[PDB]
């Protein structure tokens, strides 16, 4: 049965804007990473880019570096996949015409790290 | 190897309810499915009415159609010193029979028509 | 009685039963709390059970004890749960030395300054971006400052009547000719001293 | 037959009896419609609508004329004279907000909802409009009892007879080829980790010093991950059943015609392999339902109580042993399988000993 081992390719998609924002997994208290990088390993639990709702009065309770690391199974919206799996592809779309930024600061580094490369690729593709 | 390996399994001790416990959306927020499985059809409740007595087969539907009994079974699971082998979960002295949601909906819809389904010797 | 953010029925009754375990809920946050200090706040739940709950108490109980109880479960629990949670939050704020704010827990109805801004922007780095006007992009404002401003607006909205332990009334300096509260002028400075402490236990 | 005047003076609620009697839709469709709305002789006395209507007598009937031209029933006059109070009071009730469901880019409504015409409204015209609204009431209630009750997708045959029960599971099946008992079920790790969640929460709040949030995180984290503590708590939860072999559960088949399609088993062992997602069943119980290993998904319900487990003893694997056709004969569901019989055939029916002539010579 080790020689009969099929391969499964899966795709998980999520959104985070004015309604809700991301969570801080896959890292310590000095870095922010809402999703694993290309060529990384998923956690022993299958939660990838868990989403927390957007509130204002719960800022010292929920918008603290202790609560951004832990995941509540209720009052949240996570995405469960495969625990042991390698990340192959990442595609990020972004609306960048809104004058209020709904996401707080310090959470949009890994997003723009892929978005700038994708925008440069599509810009060269249109320039040709 | 062939198609249809074992991955389309489901297990749910508690499911979200309708604003009556049916949900159909992009349900990928839990490891495995959390949807309620319609194990009791019309032929299933007919066989459970004939083989099992008509008394104890209404409690299985009343533990689902009534949200108070659905809260009471979890309260009895969480308040007992033994989670298994609990004698009584929903006693009929505090939460009696007659609080089913589709039964009361049908009774209200027939009451606005002007008639009622009762009996008398 | 319920919100459109749909939660499973069955998780509601678990938080109804875990909120009555006051001692385990306050020992998960800080284990060095005396039991009689919890009991003196816990004996007052029989008087405030026939009263109303106001959102400043819900905010002050949702801010603290987030390490052992979720804040979003406060809008999906009953009255006997929030009374014990208010007693637990009153004991937890009485032990930490914030006696000027812990009086307003069990009660019946009758930006950030320069002294704390540098550490409040350090303990809470995620800030709310603001809209610029004719260019000149302004610095983002802190969301915890908005939260403590909303709490300060909720505290000073009306007059208050104390229903709690007399030892807490004798610890803090408040004069009385009848059973009415007196709001101090420095009440915005103590709650900001609490949240920073709430930053120091979490971050 | 219910007295409509008895239900409108014992309401003791909001007592808003005037719904159409006060409103006139003068800038009120934004408030009165969305916040509130979002014994009918015409049902029984409806044998006169072929190409002519015998109800052209509009108002002030004073029904005492026994002019009955009808061949279907003769006890209709006795039904009238038994309870003469029929559509006499002035207080007719309004259906609740739960009966009508209103979103998205396009407002979607359902075609049996044709009762909002009564909410939007000389005496000889108003008296005709009241009976027009009464005929619209009858036309709404008949089509709502025909299209939402009488259909197989409906309130009666789908929701009033039970649907979508809790504490249930649905998975494919394998067999147990082991020394075991005839009533033993093997629940896998992923099914057993979600079917027993509050039991694990109780065991983690009792044996360990954990809150319900940490217990829920420990339950939901180890669904696709094996660990020793959850397995030991599963073995403890199996061992807690003192007079039974484990937790009593019911097991169904989707075509349910015979007795063997609905059985009661006992959960006895939770599997350790996380990749195996299948419920392993006994060999001897494979024959009473038509269940094979052809990728079929089978349903399972969990009995919570001891009284319910004692009441579910009427459907058991031993109940279908005796046949329902012959008076003194055990049915063919007790027969063993192919490879079980073939080893006994190769063992017993073998040239093992010399015959009886050579044995005593």
């Amino acid at each position: 049965l080790k020689r009969m081992m099929p391969t499964s390719y899966s795709t998980a998609v999520a959104n985070a804007g004015r309604k809700a924002f991301f969570l801080n997994m896959y890292g310590d208290d000095k870095i922010y990473k809402p999703f694993p990088d290309i060529g990384d390993v998923i956690r022993p639990d299958g939660v990838i880019f868990a989403i927390r709702d957007h509130d204002d009065d719960l800022a010292p309770a929920e918008m603290t570096p202790r609560a951004l690391r832990t995941l509540d199974r209720t009052f949240d919206r996570a995405v469960i996949g495969t625990p042991g799996a390698k990340v192959i592809d990442i595609d990020i779309w972004r609306d960048e015409r809104v004058n209020p930024s709904p996401t707080p600061t310090g959470m949009d580094a890994q997003l723009v790290k892929y978005h700038t490369h994708l925008s440069s690729y599509y810009r060269e593709l249109l320039k040709i | 190897l062939l198609e249809k390996i074992g991955e389309d399994w489901s297990a749910a001790a508690s499911v979200k309810t309708q604003p009556s416990k049916l949900n159909n959306a992009d349900r990928a927020s839990t490891p495995g499915r959390e949807t309620a499985i319609r194990s009791f059809g019309e032929s299933e409740t007919r066989s459970y009415n004939c083989t099992v007595g008509p008394g104890p087969t209404a409690e299985i539907l009343d533990q689902t159609n009534n949200p108070l009994a659905h809260a009471a079974v979890i309260e009895s699971w969480l308040t007992a010193e033994k989670p298994s082998s609990v004698p009584v979960a929903v006693d009929r002295e505090k939460i009696p029979f007659g609080g089913s949601r589709p039964v009361a909906m049908f009774d209200h819809l027939l009451e606005c028509s002007g008639i009622a389904l009762e009996y008398a010797p | 009685h319920k919100t459109k953010q749909r939660v499973t029925p069955g998780d509601i009754v678990a938080y109804n039963l875990d909120a009555l375990d006051v001692v385990k809920l306050v020992h998960k946050i800080d284990d060095t709390v005396p039991v009689e200090l919890i009991q003196e706040c816990l004996d007052c739940v029989a008087v405030t059970a026939t009263k109303d709950i106001y959102p400043h108490q819900i905010l002050l109980a949702q801010w603290v004890m987030h390490k052992a109880f979720p804040a979003r479960a406060f809008s999906h629990i009953n009255k006997n749960a929030v009374n014990h949670l208010l007693a637990a939050a009153q004991s937890l704020m009485w032990h930490w030395g914030f006696q000027q704010v812990a009086v307003f827990m069990q009660v019946e109805l009758y930006r950030i300054q320069i002294k704390y801004k540098d550490v409040m922007d350090e303990l809470y780095p995620h800030q709310r971006q603001q809209r610029a006007i004719n260019g000149v992009p302004v610095a983002p404002v802190n969301i915890a400052g908005i939260a403590v401003q909303s709490a300060h607006a909720s505290i000073r909205s009306s007059n208050w009547i104390y229903h709690g332990p007399d030892r807490l009334f004798k610890e803090a300096e408040q004069v009385t000719q009848n059973k009415v509260l007196v709001v101090p002028a420095t009440i915005k400075s103590v709650i900001t001293e609490l949240v920073i402490h709430l930053g120091k236990l979490n971050q | 037959v219910v007295d409509h005047n008895e239900v409108h003076d014992q309401f003791t609620g909001k007592r808003i009896y005037a719904n159409d009697y006060n409103t006139s839709n003068s800038d009120e469709k934004e408030e009165f419609d969305r916040h509130f709305y979002s014994r009918l002789l015409h049902r029984g006395f409806e044998r006169g609508l072929n190409h002519f209507i015998d109800n052209f007598n509009e108002i002030f009937q004073f029904l005492l004329d026994a002019n009955i031209i009808s061949n279907n029933k003769s006890e209709f006059a006795q039904f009238v004279a038994q309870n003469k109070d029929k559509l006499f009071p002035k207080y007719l009730p309004v259906p609740s907000k739960l009966c009508f469901v209103a979103t998205t880019s396009g407002t979607y409504l359902d075609k049996p909802i044709e009762a909002a015409i009564d909410a939007t409204l000389s005496p000889i015209k108003a008296q005709n409009r009241t009976m027009r609204g009464l005929r619209l009431y009858g036309q709404f209630y008949e089509i709502y009892a025909k299209s939402r009750i009488a259909q197989k997708p409906g309130l009666a045959r789908r929701h009033m007879f039970g649907a979508r029960l809790n504490a249930t599971a649905r998975a494919v099946i394998t067999s147990i080829s082991d020394p075991h008992d005839y009533d033993e079920l093997h629940i896998p790790w992923g099914v057993g980790c979600q079917l027993l969640k509050y039991h694990l929460t109780n065991k983690l709040k009792a044996k360990f010093n954990m809150t319900t949030r940490e217990a829920f995180s420990f339950v939901y984290e180890n669904v696709l991950q094996y660990n020793q503590i959850i397995a030991d708590l599963f073995k403890e939860l199996i061992a807690e059943a003192a007079p039974y072999k484990g937790m009593g559960c019911t097991f169904h088949r989707n075509p349910t015609l015979q007795r063997g399609s609905t059985q009661q088993f006992f959960i006895t062992k939770v599997k350790d392999d996380i990749n195996d997602n299948s419920i392993s069943m006994s060999v001897l119980c494979l024959k009473a339902p038509n269940a094979d290993f052809d990728g079929d998904q089978l349903n399972l319900t969990l009995m919570p109580d001891v009284y319910l487990t004692k009441a579910t003893e009427r459907i058991a694997p031993h109940t279908w042993v005796l046949s329902i056709d012959e008076p003194h004969e055990i049915s063919g569901n007790l027969e063993l399988q192919g490879p079980v019989v073939e080893t006994i055939i190769n063992w017993a029916h073998e040239k093992y000993l010399p015959p009886l002539e050579e044995w005593l010579k």
